[PDB]
């Protein structure tokens, strides 16, 4: 969840 | 935690190019192997010598990684169709600088001037992230995204060219380099987690792995013969690399504190906080005689652990009454690798253009 949001951002 | 400010970053200077006099060995070659009139080929060798010329003398923005990634695909284009490698026919010698020591190294390969592009691509990436503010979410995102292809590109060269031609790209040298890339990257994403403020537990975890990228390269820092050949490097970047470990250390155990404070665990809470202002005050003592930057953040931080240590403290004494935890009961934090070395693609065609000598039979 907040995870996936922070890791699309970091690509 | 959402305005503190911004930490430094570490940057890698670019490698200086000399010279690859690549046109009197494709003449020869093309005339003796494919049985062509070499000055057919004066275009393409045209086109070649100014991408090189671009490529060594790239602009220091971001359309100059792209440069170095256009130059880097022809250059592998090239050798698929004239054999310029260590012992093939038309080698030639390629001279670029050593970072370390200043002084000039020969190869007559082919490799070595693709080695030197990719590390300059890697360096490249990490003058970009390091030098923007990190106060937008566009700066913030561009630098993180940088810091990731600087270690994808100092990775792509430590696995496709274990062959060190230089001691700047040797294997000890380039892991130190990736670690250290990847912990600026993931100091980036922190940075973010914490302006959105995300869950405290997912930040402590983020927080944590900057410190184990960090603790990485300190002990490639820390290692005698890394320490003798950077010489005054290793100081400058030790000195960052390890106050930072503490610094982040303590905004990793500043968030478990969060989480103790949202799980209704009080005396858990104040062991966190004093976990985190001891490790905080340790990076300030690290930090004597750094620059303002770096002394700004810390004192930002302070301001928000010291006073959260407190009132923690203040309650549990005054109102919850619960047992402080020890430090060694508690569990480590486990850290999020959230970002990671951007790849690398030579001959990606959107990247490379055309082949300059697809005419070449």
């Amino acid at each position: 969840d907040d995870i996936k949001q922070l890791a699309a951002w970091a690509t | 935690m959402e305005a503190v400010p911004r930490m430094p970053m570490i940057w890698l200077d670019l490698k200086e190019a000399g010279d690859f006099h690549f046109q009197p060995a494709v003449k020869k070659f093309v005339l003796k192997n494919y049985g062509e009139n070499p000055e057919a080929y004066n275009e393409e060798l045209k086109k070649l010598e100014l991408l090189r010329q671009n490529a060594v003398r790239v602009p220091r923005d971001f359309e100059g990684c792209s440069v170095l990634r256009k130059y880097l695909g022809q250059l592998h284009y090239l050798q698929s169709r004239v054999p310029m490698g260590s012992g093939q026919e038309a080698a030639v010698p390629v001279t670029w600088t050593e970072i370390f020591s200043g002084k000039s190294v020969a190869h007559e390969d082919i490799k070595y001037e693709q080695a030197c592009i990719l590390y300059n691509l890697g360096a490249l990436h990490s003058m970009l992230g390091a030098m923007d503010k990190r106060v937008s979410e566009e700066g913030m995102k561009v630098s993180c995204t940088h810091f990731q292809c600087a270690a994808g590109a100092f990775a792509y060269l430590r696995e496709h060219f274990p062959q060190a031609y230089s001691v700047d790209m040797s294997r000890q040298i380039l892991t130190l380099n990736v670690n250290l890339m990847l912990g600026q990257a993931q100091e980036c994403l922190l940075e973010k987690s914490m302006l959105d403020n995300r869950k405290s537990f997912l930040v402590a975890r983020i927080s944590a792995q900057v410190v184990d990228y960090y603790k990485e390269a300190c002990r490639a820092l820390e290692n005698p013969d890394t320490a003798s050949l950077l010489g005054r490097i290793q100081k400058d970047w030790k000195k960052l690399v390890q106050m930072k470990i503490y610094y982040f250390a303590a905004v990793a155990h500043l968030h478990m504190g969060k989480q103790a404070e949202e799980q209704q665990k009080f005396g858990e809470r104040v062991a966190y906080f004093q976990s985190a202002l001891d490790k905080l005050n340790e990076a300030i003592k690290l930090a004597k005689g750094q620059p303002d930057t770096v002394q700004d953040a810390l004192r930002f931080t302070m301001d928000v652990i010291g006073g959260k240590y407190n009132s923690a403290k203040k309650d549990n004494d005054f109102i919850y009454h619960e047992a402080v935890p020890a430090l060694d009961t508690l569990q480590p934090v486990k850290g999020a690798p959230l970002v990671k070395p951007l790849p690398v693609n030579p001959t990606d065609p959107a990247v490379t253009g055309p082949d300059i000598f697809a005419k070449l039979v």
